[PDB]
């Protein structure tokens, strides 16, 4: 609303910038905090010190330690209780979006536990609840068929990524044109 | 245009009014701000 | 070729206004003849010429 | 403004009235029309498909000839054959003093319509029919309007003779549109006043004349002891004396409720 | 096919002339000459149907199937019954009684074949209605999936000569094809009363409906697709032509005690 | 479950009761058999007259 | 949501006007559609010219006369009262800075928030050729709704006296996956995110069908089976009509 | 007496519309085009006059209302003279009434000629479309295509009267014709949504066809009815093929 209208100062700008990083730390939707680098405010007020903490974050996301963010961040936002149960929900978050959109490229909806499991940094038994605690916000849909130890994956996860998307994209694109040809040549013909 | 067909009224939902006119014949019209829903009635012209 | 002719016929066929029942009272000798018509008035027609 | 709409709401073209005789399908009907000989007529669009039954009223198009709207069923005027006063002149505790009947006329009528769950739940019938016996105007008038104040019922007189038609089912047809328009505009009272200008018992029950009091009689007792049943059509009976009425009337299942005007 | 559409008038065949002749009256009051269909022929096709005509382009669209139903000399229709038997106590013998009558013949032709009998095509209940009389009734309807018909018997009774003592013919045949179904007759008594004596009109309408069922059950073979059902509370008001047998064969009581 | 109320039956080796399944046929093999029959009369005598 | 009822005559004439006025793509001819907006479904069921002439060069000149508009809405009216002003339409067929103008200026006196019918001159859709869009703000809003094409019972049977398959659906796929693509390169193009993601979904939600096709196969068999049967029921009676032909001749030469 | 009055498509549409609403009251408007030679009356537009509420007259016509149309046309460059009318007048197609041969003679004179186009909207929903078209008076074909000139002959000694029943055609444009054709997202969804629902309703169709099979092999027997099984064979053989097609 801010950028074409909207009078501000620095003061002003500071303390709502402050609000937004602590909203969205806290937080564990708007995805991750690549998001929010993104969006300006980083040259436009003071770009660590309070705000060393979002930079901190993708990077606890990332390795998997707990204790580095931790260590790193001040106080008044370590005190907070809800930011580390929300950390693992944006850790799967990242690894289980990128890869779905990965492994087909025909739109198979197929995660194994194993495989979430070696890609947030965290043991099986562990994902395991988090999947079923995701599915249970609603945060995923799917169900986890528990025996034979594949996700069932249906859709609800929102994606806006490039750098992966176009590529991918692309390539089904025309695997999709020649498919079509060969079979519309055949029916043409006869 | 004189004349005009009289009628009798058998429905006087809002705006709706059945009117069985000397023709045999019931429609289902609507009503004006020239009627009044007070002069709808069998044994009126 | 006979069946496309065929569908055509009947489609000539069933239009039309309908022609009126009637019973002659009386002959005549002009060629008119007097019907009383079923549902209609009387009226004295002109006989077909071909009748 | 007030003369622009009007000349608008006059544009508009005439839409003929019908009755489906019976629903042929579910996307062609067959109509007696009340406008004209007899017809196939379509379903236009969002039509209720379901609910075209015999006899009710219904709105087609002049041209079309598709259906254009439902109306509640009527095919007898309903405000001369049937006399309507929408409540009651006088409430049910200022005609005090006639208050044994009152007490016993409020706990048959009133309950069933009110609460027609009570009787369901125990799983007896709701109340029938209910007489009014005695001279006329012992407050036997009173009573009767009285007990349609509390229920906010609409009372209904009918005139027994004009129920004496000399046309094939026109007799029929007057008892059933009450019947039906009872069950429309529920709760209500159906009075019927005289049931010896369309029951009793006759000069002995042979024919001289007499078989038009019996076709009268007949339609009441067929409807009351087959399929169709009163639940918020109540019928009430009123008569000089009440030994005057077939034994018929005075069976349980037509009439379960008899009060007495001392 | 897109010229015979919907909407149609209903008008009534009266015959078939020759082959693409018929001659129809339509329902206006007009009588027309007109084509027939090349779809049927003359084998295909019976006289007397409801017809689909064409509003504009006269002739014959479609076949309908005969229909009685009109706002004119009323008839009741009851579809799908809803009341199964024993309703009252105590109608334990009356429950066998009708269910070898009106029941039996109509699921199991079979055993009048053999027997080398003809199934009734009467039964006559003397009794109340609604007491416990009326619901058996109902109770057969329902179990042999059959259309209720219900007839007051004193409804024609119209004061024209014309158009009742007809419908009930007709009733009785769009019955027959909508095989099996009940004719269920209020007080048959009513209309067992005649006239004996100079009465002139109002009063001359009863004979012609007694005589007009009389004609039927008298005159032509047994057969039962269609049971008729008389009732009756008035016992010496009928006449000895109704009650005579090979036809009429059944008399069922209604218990009083 | 061998008058078929019950759509199960036992696996009396394992000594457990197992799951069956009701509808194991669809309306084909009723449909065909009509028409084999239809056709086998028509055919059957179209060959006798045409001798 | 709304959704567009289109009558054959707005097209039309439409057509008519862009030929008449001899339009070229440096210039869209415009003109005012009418119907009723007043349910959610807008019917539009006639439509008139408006004189327009266009500078493209500099889109903020245009000329368009707004007292046409109000002179003809009048005389419209007089005839029939469900001739009432729902839009306009342009031929577009490309939305333009000069589009952005107009848009403004029909808001003000349509009672309603107008329809912007947008009637292609070429047809380069393939089936259909029509787009209806609006606009409405807050960020400027074209979003396209739905069409379909209906007309009087009358009318229907009009057309038809003037007018008197599995290859064109796997065409209709085969264009489809091409443009997109091309879309696709070019926003690429342009941007060295968002709508990438948006095409992304759709995507994601020959392949699926495979499993049930399985079972689709048994149904098919089963038609396979009907089929056959009813060639049968056709040569016997080939058979049937043969024999009595046989017969016949063989007595016309005897005799 | 042989003229053909060439109706363009959206003079036909709007007539169409606009009458069959407009009855039961009477309707009118005014005919655009040209006339080229003889022989020939192009109808190029067509608009609409006023309803009066028990029907138009020769008393209604607005000469004000019909300028005010035509000078606001011209600016988009529609320029045309009136070459007509039209009028409902149901029960009217070969006949005309007394009234408007009158009103015929007026309009007539002040053009070169003139049609007078009455259209009939009742047996317009009957599968075909009824309208006629007609001139008696003037010099154009009643010269050069007509005892002998016995129509004309009469016509001027008075005391007559003929209708002037004309021939009639069609077409506007190759352009408007292509996309009146393109009317009918499009033809892929509605071919894939047809092939769904016909593989789940299958299953009623197959029994029916059975019952169509089985009465017409037992209608055969007796017989021997070979017509009718033909037919019926073919019609579902035919819509198989297509259900199997589509997958």
């Amino acid at each position: 609303t801010l950028e074409p209208s909207t009078s501000i100062t620095l003061a002003e700008r500071q303390q709502l910038a402050y609000d937004l990083s602590i909203s969205a730390l806290l937080g564990d939707k708007i995805y991750n905090f690549g998001e929010l680098l993104h969006h300006p405010i980083m040259e436009t007020i003071v770009n660590d010190s309070n705000y060393d903490w979002l930079f901190q974050l993708l990077n606890a996301l990332t390795v998997g330690d707990f204790d580095k963010f931790d260590s790193l961040i001040k106080v008044q936002i370590s005190k907070i209780p809800i930011l580390a149960q929300h950390e693992s929900f944006l850790r799967q978050k990242i690894c289980l979006m990128t890869l779905i959109e990965t492994v087909f490229v025909k739109n198979i909806r197929m995660l194994s536990f194993e495989d979430i499991s070696k890609a947030t940094h965290l043991p099986k038994d562990n994902v395991e609840h988090l999947v079923m605690r995701a599915i249970s916000l609603g945060l995923l849909k799917g169900s986890i068929d528990q025996v034979n130890e594949l996700v069932t994956i249906s859709w609800v996860q929102p994606r806006i990524i490039s750098g992966d998307q176009i590529t991918k994209m692309k390539d089904r694109l025309v695997e999709w044109n020649d498919q079509v040809e060969k079979l519309g040549k055949k029916m043409e013909a006869r | 245009q004189l004349p005009y067909l009289v009628a009798n009224v058998v429905e006087v939902v809002g705006k709706a009014a059945v009117v069985k006119t000397s023709s045999r014949q019931t429609v289902f019209l609507p009503m004006v701000g020239l009627v009044d829903p007070d002069k709808l009635k069998p044994n009126d012209l | 070729n006979d069946k496309v002719r065929f569908i055509k016929d009947e489609l000539r066929l069933l239009q039309e206004p309908g022609s009126y029942v009637g019973e002659v009272i009386k002959i005549v000798s002009d060629k008119k003849v007097l019907v009383k018509v079923q549902p209609e008035g009387k009226y004295i027609v002109d006989v077909a010429k071909d009748i | 403004d007030k003369t622009e709409n009007d000349i608008k709401a006059l544009q508009s073209i005439g839409q003929l009235i019908g009755e489906v005789m019976k629903e042929l399908s579910e996307e062609k009907y067959i109509v007696k029309a009340s406008s004209g000989p007899r017809y196939i007529v379509g379903v236009r669009n969002s039509v209720d498909r379901s609910k075209l039954k015999k006899g009710v009223r219904v709105t087609l198009d002049i041209t079309t000839l598709t259906i254009m709207r439902i109306l509640p069923r009527e095919t007898d005027p309903l405000v001369y054959n049937m006399t309507s006063f929408e409540q009651g002149e006088i409430t049910f505790d200022g005609i005090g003093g006639l208050t044994e009947q009152i007490r016993e006329l409020r706990e048959v009528i009133e309950l069933p319509l009110k609460n027609p769950e009570i009787f369901q739940r125990v799983g007896i019938k709701p109340p029938k029919g209910v007489l009014l016996y005695g001279p006329p105007g012992t407050g036997k008038t009173l009573l009767a309007k009285a007990v349609a104040a509390t229920i906010g019922a609409n009372f209904i007189f009918s005139p027994a003779s004009g129920i004496v038609d000399k046309y094939i089912g026109e007799s029929a047809r007057i008892i059933r549109e009450m019947f039906a328009y009872a069950k429309e505009h529920e709760p209500c009272i159906i009075f019927m006043d005289e049931v010896d200008a369309i029951g009793g018992r006759r000069f002995s029950e042979g024919t001289s004349a007499d078989r038009e009091i019996q076709r009268t009689l007949m339609e009441l007792l067929t409807q009351m002891d087959g399929f169709d049943n009163l639940g918020q059509t109540k019928i009430i009976m009123a008569t000089n004396r009440p030994d005057t009425l077939d034994p018929a009337l005075l069976r349980p299942g037509r009439l379960d409720r008899k009060v007495e005007i001392p | 096919k897109r010229i015979q559409s919907v909407p149609l008038v209903i008008g009534q065949f009266l015959e078939p002339i020759d082959q693409n002749t018929g001659i129809v009256s339509s329902t206006t009051g007009m009588s027309y000459v007109v084509r027939i269909l090349s779809t049927l022929d003359r084998e295909l096709l019976k006289p007397s149907m409801s017809v689909a005509l064409h509003r504009h382009s006269n002739a014959l669209v479609d076949i309908l199937p005969p229909d009685s139903d009109s706002s004119i000399s009323v008839m009741g229709e009851n579809e799908k019954p809803d009341v199964t038997y024993a309703d009252v106590g105590g109608l334990d013998m009356q429950k066998q009684e009708i269910r070898e009558a009106v029941e039996l013949p109509l699921v199991q032709a079979d055993l009048y074949e053999q027997i080398g009998i003809d199934p009734p095509r009467g039964v006559l209940l003397y009794g109340p209605p609604g007491t416990g009389k009326t619901m058996l009734v109902k109770a057969v309807a329902n179990s042999t999936k059959a259309a209720f018909i219900r007839v007051n018997g004193s409804e024609f009774v119209h004061k024209y000569l014309g158009e009742g003592p007809r419908m009930v013919r007709d009733v009785f045949r769009l019955a027959r094809e909508n095989a099996p179904s009940i004719i269920f007759i209020d007080e048959v008594d009513s209309i067992a009363t005649k006239r004996f004596d100079a009465q002139t009109g109002s009063d001359r309408e009863v004979q012609r409906i007694l005589i007009e069922l009389l004609t039927q059950m008298d005159g032509f073979d047994q057969s039962t697709n269609v049971k008729v059902i008389m009732a009756t509370n008035r016992a010496d008001t009928l006449d000895p032509a109704l009650l005579r047998p090979g036809r009429l064969d059944r008399k069922i009581e209604f218990p009083s005690l | 479950i061998l008058d078929k109320i019950f759509y199960g039956v036992l696996d009396q080796g394992n000594g457990w009761l197992y799951v069956y399944e009701t509808p194991n046929q669809d309306a084909t093999y009723d449909s065909a058999l009509e028409l084999v029959g239809q056709l086998n009369k028509v055919v059957d005598q179209l060959f006798e007259k045409a001798s | 949501h709304e959704k567009v009822t289109i009558a054959p005559l707005v097209l039309l004439s439409a057509l008519d006007h862009y030929e008449r006025t001899q339009t070229k793509e440096n210039k869209r001819c415009v003109g005012v559609i009418l119907g009723d907006a007043n349910s959610s479904t807008i019917r539009v069921t006639n439509s008139f010219a408006l004189p327009f002439e266009e500078d493209e060069k500099n889109s903020d000149v245009w000329f368009l006369d707004h007292n046409y508009i109000e002179n003809m809405n009048e005389m419209c009216k007089k005839i029939n009262a469900k001739e009432k002003l729902i839009g306009w339409y342009h031929s577009g067929p490309k939305l333009r800075a000069s589009d952005l103008k107009i848009n403004e200026l029909f808001k003000k006196y349509t009672q309603n928030n107008p329809l912007l019918l947008i009637v292609d001159v070429k047809q380069q859709g393939v089936g259909l050729p029509t787009d209806a869009y609006v606009a409405i703000e807050q960020e400027k809003t074209f979003l396209h709704l739905p069409c379909t094409i209906e007309a009087e019972e009358a009318e229907e049977i009009g057309v038809e006296h003037l007018l008197r398959i599995r290859l064109t659906n796997q065409l209709k796929s085969l264009k489809g996956l091409q443009s997109k693509l091309k879309d696709v390169v070019e926003y690429l193009d342009k941007v060295i995110h968002t709508i990438l993601g948006k095409l992304q979904d759709v995507f994601n939600l020959n392949n699926l069908q495979k499993a049930l096709t399985v079972k689709t196969n048994d149904e098919l068999m089963v038609i396979y089976i009907s089929n056959l049967v009813r060639s049968i029921i056709a040569f016997d009676d080939l058979i049937e009509n043969k024999i009595q032909n046989k017969k016949i001749q063989e007595q016309r030469v005897k005799d | 007496t042989k003229e053909t009055v060439y109706i363009s498509s959206i003079a036909l549409l709007k007539m169409l519309k606009h009458g069959r609403a407009g009855v039961p009251m009477e309707v009118m408007g005014l005919m655009l085009g040209e006339f080229v030679d003889d022989y020939t009356v192009n109808v190029v537009d067509v608009f609409a006059m006023p309803q009066s509420g028990t029907g138009v007259s020769v008393e209604a016509v607005d000469d004000v209302f019909q300028a005010k149309m035509m000078d606001m046309l011209k600016q988009t460059g529609r320029d045309q003279m009136v070459v007509g009318w039209y009028h409902s007048h149901p029960g009217f197609g070969c006949w005309l009434s007394s009234v408007d041969v009158n009103t015929q003679k007026s309009f007539e004179q002040l053009n070169s000629r003139a049609v007078a186009v009455v259209v009939d909207p009742i047996q317009s929903v009957k599968g075909k479309v009824v309208i006629d078209a007609f001139r008696l008076i003037d010099t154009g074909a009643l010269i050069n295509n007509l005892l002998n000139k016995a129509n004309i002959q009469a016509l001027i000694h008075g005391l007559n009267r003929h209708y002037y029943s004309l021939n009639i055609d069609y077409h506007k444009t190759a352009k408007e014709t292509k996309m009146l054709m393109n009317l009918h997202y499009e033809e892929k969804e509605e071919s894939n949504l047809a092939a769904t629902k016909s593989m789940v309703k299958i299953a009623e169709q197959y029994s029916k066809r059975i019952e169509e099979e089985k009465e017409l092999t037992e209608e055969e027997l007796k017989t021997r009815p070979k017509k009718h099984l033909s037919e019926t064979a073919d019609e579902t053989l035919e819509n198989n093929i297509v259900s199997v097609l589509t997958a």
